[PDB]
């Protein structure tokens, strides 16, 4: 069906095209020519044991282990692939929680996948496969809170448990309508630390996020991202050292909390340990 | 109104400016909109020009719609009718409105102000400095810091002539003393006997007030800071024999008046 | 109304080859120049649809040869004013079967001088429209 | 790959001067790919070691000289796409533009007579600034710093006094390798106790031909102001 119209110029073409490489997508005028090119810049993630999740900015899987040229992961963990809005593993090198129809919505859907096998909804009698209604799921600080949107709005979710899906209203508190944060940042350019209704803070501390705090493997990791540059602080705010780079592009890694891996060209490095630095 | 809005009676113009007066009652104002965007958006007619400011000046603006205008502005204020002279109006009229004040604009139109520039700007300045003296402005800090920067790097010695003078009574009841020296070093640091001269002179009626760390170190600076180059050896000499000449605190008490 | 400071038929070299001070009470000719030279050199053929300077109404108009000018005040509304302007252009086209031209000006001025006396007389317009002048003419 | 290359720069005088690691631990001399020549800036990149496999196992160094004094291509900064070919035992390789390359070594300290200087200040390439402002230390030792970083000069001292404050504006001079002269008057506030100076708030006049290296200049420069994770 005919979605929609698109008007910028040219009253004159004779081509399209999208790559067969896939790369880039492009259309071809008379007056001229537009290319253009694709990204969920940063996009979402799960861990599972040696094994690396995506979500694609662009580009598809690359969820773990390699074998020629490149090799987008493809697995019953289908990582860089669905309609996500937020990825996040739910710990157990068996299950991840999963929101897809992404977007705004009144609210998404939630499909929640076992690493044994994931589904287009998995099982709701599973429950390391529920589904429900639901438009985003987040973390938040002082780790076992977490946010949940379950209205377009304001919901707080907070379990012990990570395999969690819960709903809470109780916390209803806008003052930022439904938007992006992970420990609280409706770009408060904090972190900001809460339990489950409340309208007094508990506190915020000004440090800053890639939009996303990075745990050390499940949800502890004072090893933060930062969308250009990234900091390292054990868990919570230490900051440890203060990484900084410049290219708007890649990643280094942690090992658990503050394993610095930076990546060194055709090398590859650590950049340090114990009180070492080395070339793997 | 309406009817002549585009030059029937090119006299409209001048209606705006007071003839038919406008300062505007609440809900009447929001309705005012779509005949200054007309003037405003034609561009055209010195009849035309003119009414672009009165217009929009006396059913006044939302910031926003000022930004899209700052850029017409860009290239509009050159010629274009010759604009610059109804803008020189205009621009006398908005130091007047914020003549210092609503201080981001007085900042934002700064900027711009040197920057659309042409160099007309100076003429204006001569206005607005004086219009932020009306005031007696409070967002120095940064007006004043605005006026420091850009002026160094903008120019045109006959400004700060002027400028010095204002300021040359002003110092030290408005504090923020390092950046004040700061910049007064600065000014002194362009050659010229005379522009080094004219931060001396402001200086007298400061020096005498001292400031939130002043007089001890006030003692201290003009032996720190001396110069030859004979009748700029003489001044610095001079003011110093003069200071030689007189017990300082009776010396400022004289001087000063 | 009583109200011409001058009525010039300036060139547009900044001339001027007519001028009756219909009313005055600044001088020189020079300082007349000098005037004239501000705003003539910044009008510099160019004119406005409407001009003021001084607070003063100018009109002034160009044809396609000649500069015309006339200084009054705003003060007296533009539409009769320029009608006065309007008269002068078309009745002197119309009537000598001819507008103004460089060429036309320098071969004889007494006719402009005939008309100009009279429809406007000093400071007071007696008259701004052609017809009566045409009868009333007749050299 | 088990060839694996490695490869930096080292910029041995004058001579910027390419280490490369091929390291061929590749199961053979695998055979190699394709390199090519060119003009450079005031450098031209002039050598290749001539082999090309991939010996077994087996580390290889493999040099670059770059002639350093020639070859124009105005891009800027660097940043030119240089390539290393896919050519043979290879489907693919490096290509690659380089970053990497900076001014504020290239200057050297060039110096002035303050009267002309001040007079010619004024009347140099205005056109850049860029502001001092923010660091670490106090610019005695921050200062020199940057003074040896960008290996350049500050033309002249009154004493007055670069300590209890000062209040003091530094004019500072240098001239580069392809020699173009360039001028500051960076005006600054100076640490000291409840005195002034830990920030600046102290504008870096920068004069440099063209606005958009003698900019480049002010932030390069600007680089260079701090120590942090590059």
């Amino acid at each position: 069906t005919g979605v929609q119209t698109f008007r910028r110029d040219h009253d004159r073409f004779w081509v399209l095209a999208a790559h067969p490489n896939l790369n880039l997508f492009a259309a071809g005028h008379d007056g001229g020519m537009i290319v253009f090119k694709l990204e969920r810049e940063r996009p979402a993630y799960a861990v599972h044991g040696n094994m690396l999740h995506y979500v694609k900015d662009r580009f598809l899987r690359q969820l773990d282990f390699n074998s020629s040229k490149d090799v987008a992961v493809m697995q019953l963990r289908s990582g860089s692939k669905f309609p996500v809005f937020n990825m996040s593993y739910n710990p157990a090198e068996n299950a991840v929680l999963l929101c897809t129809r992404a977007s705004n919505l009144e609210n998404s859907t939630y499909d929640l996948y076992t690493i044994p096998k994931d589904a287009d909804s998995q099982n709701p009698d599973a429950p390391e496969g529920k589904r429900s209604s639901g438009l985003t799921a987040v973390w938040v600080a002082r780790n076992r809170f977490a946010v949940l949107d379950r209205m377009h709005s304001l919901l707080i979710k907070n379990l012990k448990n990570e395999i969690t899906k819960k709903i809470q209203v109780p916390n209803c508190d806008e003052i930022f309508y439904a938007g992006t944060g992970n420990l609280l940042l409706r770009d408060a350019d904090s972190i900001t630390l809460f339990d489950v209704q409340q309208k007094r803070t508990l506190a915020s501390v000004k440090i800053s996020k890639v939009k996303y705090v990075i745990w050390s493997a499940d949800m502890s990791h004072v090893a933060l991202l930062a969308k250009h540059a990234i900091v390292i602080c054990n868990r919570k705010l230490d900051a440890l050292c203060n990484i900084h780079e410049n290219i708007r592009v890649k990643s280094g890694a942690w090992d658990e909390s503050g394993v610095f891996i930076y990546t060194t060209s055709n090398h590859i490095k650590y950049a340090v340990t114990t009180g070492d630095h080395g070339i793997i | 109104q309406l009817f002549c809005s585009s030059p029937k009676a090119a006299l409209r113009y001048a209606a705006v400016r007071t003839l038919n007066k406008v300062a505007m009652k609440h809900p009447s104002a929001v309705t005012a909109c779509n005949l200054d965007l007309e003037n405003l958006v034609t561009d055209s007619n010195r009849s035309i020009a003119t009414l672009a400011i009165t217009t929009l000046l006396k059913t006044g603006s939302e910031s926003s719609i000022d930004r899209l205008m700052k850029q017409i502005s860009s290239f509009m204020s050159e010629i274009s009718d010759e604009f610059k002279v109804v803008v020189v109006q205009a621009i006398s009229a908005l130091c007047q409105k914020y003549p210092r004040k609503h201080a981001v604009l007085m900042n934002f139109l700064f900027t711009m102000l040197r920057e659309e520039g042409g160099f007309e700007y100076k003429r204006a300045i001569v206005d607005c400095i004086i219009s932020i003296i009306e005031e007696n402005s409070e967002s120095k800090e940064t007006g004043l810091s605005h006026l420091c920067e850009f002026i160094e790097d903008c120019e045109f010695t006959v400004l700060a002539t002027r400028i010095l003078h204002l300021l040359g009574q002003e110092g030290p009841k408005t504090n923020n003393p390092s950046k004040y020296i700061r910049f007064i070093y600065n000014r002194v640091v362009l050659e010229h006997e005379e522009v080094r001269a004219g931060a001396v002179s402001a200086l007298a009626k400061f020096g005498a007030q001292n400031e939130e760390m002043l007089p001890s170190i006030l003692v201290l600076l003009k032996r720190c800071v001396m110069d030859d180059d004979n009748e700029v050896r003489d001044r610095a000499t001079f003011y110093l024999n003069v200071l030689e000449q007189k017990q300082k605190a009776l010396n400022a008490g004289y001087i000063l008046n | 109304l009583y109200t011409v400071k001058a009525i010039l038929i300036l060139d547009n070299d900044g001339d001027r080859l007519f001028a009756k001070y219909y009313d005055d009470t600044y001088p020189s000719v020079k300082e007349q120049k000098a005037f004239e030279k501000n705003i003539f050199n910044k009008t510099h053929r160019t004119d406005s649809e409407i001009a003021l300077l001084e607070g003063l109404t100018v009109v002034y108009k160009s044809s396609i040869d000649l500069y015309f000018y006339v200084i009054g005040s705003s003060y007296e509304n533009e539409l009769m004013l320029m009608a006065v302007l309007n008269c002068l252009f078309d009745s002197l086209s119309q009537m000598l079967r001819k507008n103004v031209e460089k060429r036309a000006l320098l071969e004889n001025m007494e006719g402009l001088f005939l008309a100009v006396d009279e429809i406007v007389d000093g400071g007071v317009i007696l008259e701004s429209d052609p017809q009566q002048v045409v009868h009333r003419v007749a050299l | 790959d088990p060839v694996y290359a490695e490869a930096y720069v080292h910029v041995n005088q004058y001579d910027i001067v390419l280490d490369v690691l091929v390291v061929n631990q590749t199961s053979d001399t695998l055979q190699n790919c394709t390199l090519e020549l060119a003009t450079l800036g005031d450098l031209k990149l002039v050598e290749k070691p001539s082999p090309l496999t991939l010996a077994p196992h087996d580390f290889a160094n493999i040099k670059a000289n770059v002639k350093v004094a020639s070859t124009e291509n105005g891009i800027i900064f660097g940043n030119i796409v240089y390539d290393v070919s896919g050519a043979a035992s290879d489907r693919n390789c490096v290509v690659l533009s380089d970053i990497h390359i900076d001014i504020m070594d290239y200057i050297q300290p060039a110096t002035c007579t303050d009267a002309e200087f001040r007079q010619m200040w004024a009347e140099f390439e205005w056109e850049n600034k860029v502001t001092v402002n923010t660091n670490m230390t106090d610019l005695n030792d921050y200062l020199q710093h940057i003074l040896k970083s960008t290996n350049m000069k500050c033309l002249t001292p009154e004493k007055a006094l670069s300590g209890y404050c000062g209040f003091m504006a530094a004019n500072l001079y240098a001239r580069s390798i392809f020699g173009e002269d360039a001028l500051a008057n960076v005006s600054i506030e100076k640490p000291v106790h409840q005195g002034p100076d830990a920030a600046v708030t102290g504008h870096i006049r920068i004069r440099a031909k063209s606005q958009g290296m003698a900019l480049s200049l002010g932030d390069k420069i600007n680089l260079s102001q701090k120590k942090t994770s590059l």
